[PDB]
């Protein structure tokens, strides 16, 4: 028996990027042309890429040609597949199989395969923010809490740029959900809380989302 | 040795990597032959038989 | 360039049946076909490494043929082991292409789905998520369609389906569909229904419930 | 300017695997020794891998030695870094750095750097499930419902194996949270709902989190 | 090879001449370099071969030393020079770095003004509670925030973020967010934030009672 061991596969976002790799055991890849194959949710096998012995010639299936790059390491026995700007239909199990035979030739089938690794390309390429008020309970503090937006960045202004003094817009934090969240605050005179209107202008160019939120006492 | 077969010796240097690679690849086929095909030794096994 | 025309897309049979399948190349190749089995979610296994040319270690029940344009695979009395997909491949020096695989399956008469709808448990709902489940408990063959309607509004994009493979005692398929909604959105509407069509049904079947009743 | 661009960042779990890569423009990589570097939580740098010209030598820091693997593919100008068995201290920005000079030498600093990509290793190496009853409404259906776990499997049985006829446990689904969900069900005579107490004995075997739940009419 | 760098934080005024020292555990000859790093940016090379200034690096940066003692001198700090800095031993096919030094603008000690904010009703109705503790306008940068719920020390459920030095008053500000589901937040009443800082003779606590 001989073995191949795919790694790196998981959840992805459309127009995002991932890299797969395949290790091996009981054999050396330095003799073999190495191939990537996938099984789509529709159940059919698609060939994806190959790279020759001696790393000479690299070839691709026409759905991934130009978008993907196949790579190899003949010494530690690893193969790689960069997947730049994935499509929703790049969702598949991705297998790494060796072109091979007991005696090798200038044309053979795939005589050993690894168990395959799942890749899912979720269709949400950009997510637009939610915006929530940070309500002011001398000097008072108020703000806006931008949340659940992807990718960066978000820009925030206050009163269309007329209110700049005392404003702090914080660096975003990356949540364990894979989505970003930032807060923008401003300190102002407590006396102005009854008359002055405070509006934070949240712009998210990647989703083409604009939100104007008025922040007022509860 | 290329001058010995009458081939002008610059035909080696202008192709030296191609010739080195064909020698190395042809030595590779010897292992595939001798590993796979026990009948290649037929004369020596005939003498021993 | 070659495309493979494999036929049928699904073959129905049973234990001890001799079966034949056929791959037809859209333009001629020099007998460069091979054939694979694939069990659900597994890696394929090579059976036949050139047309009619069985791989060593493969069970002797397998066979096939090739004519440069038309080709076959054949199995000499199916085992319970054989009820998997089968794929033809045309393999060139640095590329390949495959047939849309012939799914081999255990045969029976047509049977319509028993449909059941489940509301979210109160215990799920208090956490803020509502998962509404529609169950097509047993049916044959595999192909069925389920659509969700909320307040008679056809839904789109908020459900996930999975099918269990053939049951060990009756060989039926079964489907469940999960409609996912935050607690907020779920309490916005009353009726939650699923509508089913299938080979055995003369009209669509709908199961529904009213939220809170 | 010299152009470098990393790809393949984002979230990972302890014990998990990832692959980084970097591609380049305005130079060919083949004349350069290439490196990976990271910025650990104290704002300090660490060097992570270096691969020489022609892939002759590969050296690593002791923290990542034997866990990681660098590779390069000069014919398309790419560098790769596999990260098997990631651990929480690998949480950092990562960068692809060129060893170089206005005039290259046998030993040089790192001259051109890509903008970097973030990698986060979350400590959720075995996230235990949430397990919930599916309550029975001549034949009745009941069940149990598993949400929010990693990795697979979550395993289920009915009354510690006393019930097996009519039992089904479904294949898991990968949620948009990046965590698995499934359900287990059984069909039984409706008359038995009053007398027989159905229970599901479960385990998330990776975390060895053993759970039980009684399923009864609501 | 191992290296040490001192001081870990250097506070100075604009225009000052400052020195940052690197010490190697064993002789490294003149095989050492220096790097400037801004927040959120990859490091930029300043000096190599101990003293060799990189082409285009301003002349105010200089380096000296050999064997085990090395110094980076900035002669006349400009506002651009207030950054992270790192000594770096380099060898034919490898390197190693010291711990770094952070250079900041010096000002008097200023204690944080502390504020705690409970979760908004809107967010709370969605099922998540994010309290936010704010430490406003403090100096120096080191501050510690501990969250306590019903006098219970929290751990692993908060994240922090700190601003860069304010351009007008040279202070820092810090926000800490404790995140809890609605299911976990309603379990406990009081939510406190215990702050320690060089400007506080004893820790300061701001709290609220749920509801
Ligand atoms: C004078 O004559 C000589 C020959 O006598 C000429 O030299 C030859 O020139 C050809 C044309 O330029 C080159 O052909 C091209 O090569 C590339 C790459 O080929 C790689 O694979 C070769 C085969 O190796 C296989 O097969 C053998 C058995 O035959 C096995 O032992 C081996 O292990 C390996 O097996 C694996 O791969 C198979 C598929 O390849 C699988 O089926 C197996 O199961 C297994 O997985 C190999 O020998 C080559 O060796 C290298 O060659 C490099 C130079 O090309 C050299 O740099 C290096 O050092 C090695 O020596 C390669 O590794 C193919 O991809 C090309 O395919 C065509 O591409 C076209 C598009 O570009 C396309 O339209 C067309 O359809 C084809 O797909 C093509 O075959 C030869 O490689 C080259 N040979 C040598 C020794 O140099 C010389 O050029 C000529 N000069 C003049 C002026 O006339």
């Amino acid at each position: 028996e001989v073995q191949l061991v795919e790694s790196g596969g998981g959840l992805v976002k459309a127009g995002g990027s991932l890299i797969l790799s395949c290790g091996v055991s009981n054999f050396r890849i330095s003799a073999h042309t190495m191939n990537w194959v996938r099984r789509v949710p529709g159940g059919g096998l698609e060939w994806v890429a190959s790279i020759s012995t001696s790393s000479t010639y690299r070839d691709y299936a026409d759905a991934v040609k130009g978008r993907f790059t196949v790579s190899r390491d003949d010494l530690e026995d690893f193969v790689y597949l960069q997947m730049h700007k994935m499509r929703v239909e790049d969702t598949a199990i991705y297998y790494c199989a060796r072109k091979g035979s007991d005696r090798l030739s200038d044309n053979d089938p795939f005589d050993a395969w690894g168990p395959g690794t799942v890749v899912t390309v979720s269709p949400a390429s950009t997510k637009g923010p939610s915006v929530f008020p940070l309500a002011p309970s001398g000097t008072a503090a108020l703000g806006c809490l931008v949340k659940d937006y992807f990718p960066e960045p978000v820009t925030v202004s206050w009163n269309s740029g007329a209110l700049t003094s005392g404003v702090h817009t914080f660096p975003a934090v990356l949540q364990s959900s894979g989505l970003y969240s930032l807060s923008s605050v401003v300190t102002v005179p407590s006396s102005s809380l009854g008359t002055q209107t405070y509006i934070c202008n949240v712009n998210h160019k990647p989703s083409n989302t604009k939100v104007d939120k008025k922040v007022e006492p509860k | 040795r290329f001058n010995g077969i009458g081939v002008t010796q610059n035909v080696l240097y202008e192709n030296q990597k191609l010739i080195a690679n064909q020698f190395n690849s042809a030595i590779g086929k010897i292992q595939d032959s001798l590993s796979s095909t026990a009948s290649a030794l037929g004369k020596l096994q005939d003498v021993v038989n | 360039d070659v495309v493979m025309t494999q036929s049928p897309s699904t073959l129905s049979a049973s234990v001890g049946d001799t079966i034949t399948i056929t791959c037809r190349a859209s333009q001629s190749i020099e007998t460069w076909l091979a054939w694979y089995q694939q069990k659900p979610g597994k890696a394929p296994k090579l059976l036949i490494y050139k047309a009619s040319t069985l791989k060593t270690g493969v069970p002797s029940r397998f066979s096939g043929s090739g004519s440069g344009t038309e080709f076959t695979l054949t199995i000499s009395g199916l085992q319970f082991d054989d009820f998997a997909t089968y794929h033809c491949q045309h393999y060139a020096g640095y590329s390949a292409t495959f047939g849309q695989g012939t799914r081999v399956e255990i045969k029976r008469t047509v049977a319509a789905p028993s449909v059941f709808i489940f509301p979210p448990s109160d215990e799920q709902l208090k956490s803020g998520t509502a998962s509404v489940v529609c169950l097509l408990n047993n049916f044959y063959p595999r192909e069925a369609k389920v659509q969700w309607k909320v307040d008679n509004a056809l839904q789109s994009g908020n459900s996930q389906e999975s099918v269990t493979e053939q049951d060990s005692k009756d060989s039926t398929y079964s489907l469940s569909s999960t409609l996912t909604l935050s607690k907020a959105d779920y309490e916005k509407h009353k009726v939650y229904a699923c509508e089913v069509t299938h080979q055995g049904l003369s009209s669509p079947v709908t199961k529904s419930f009213n939220r809170g009743e």
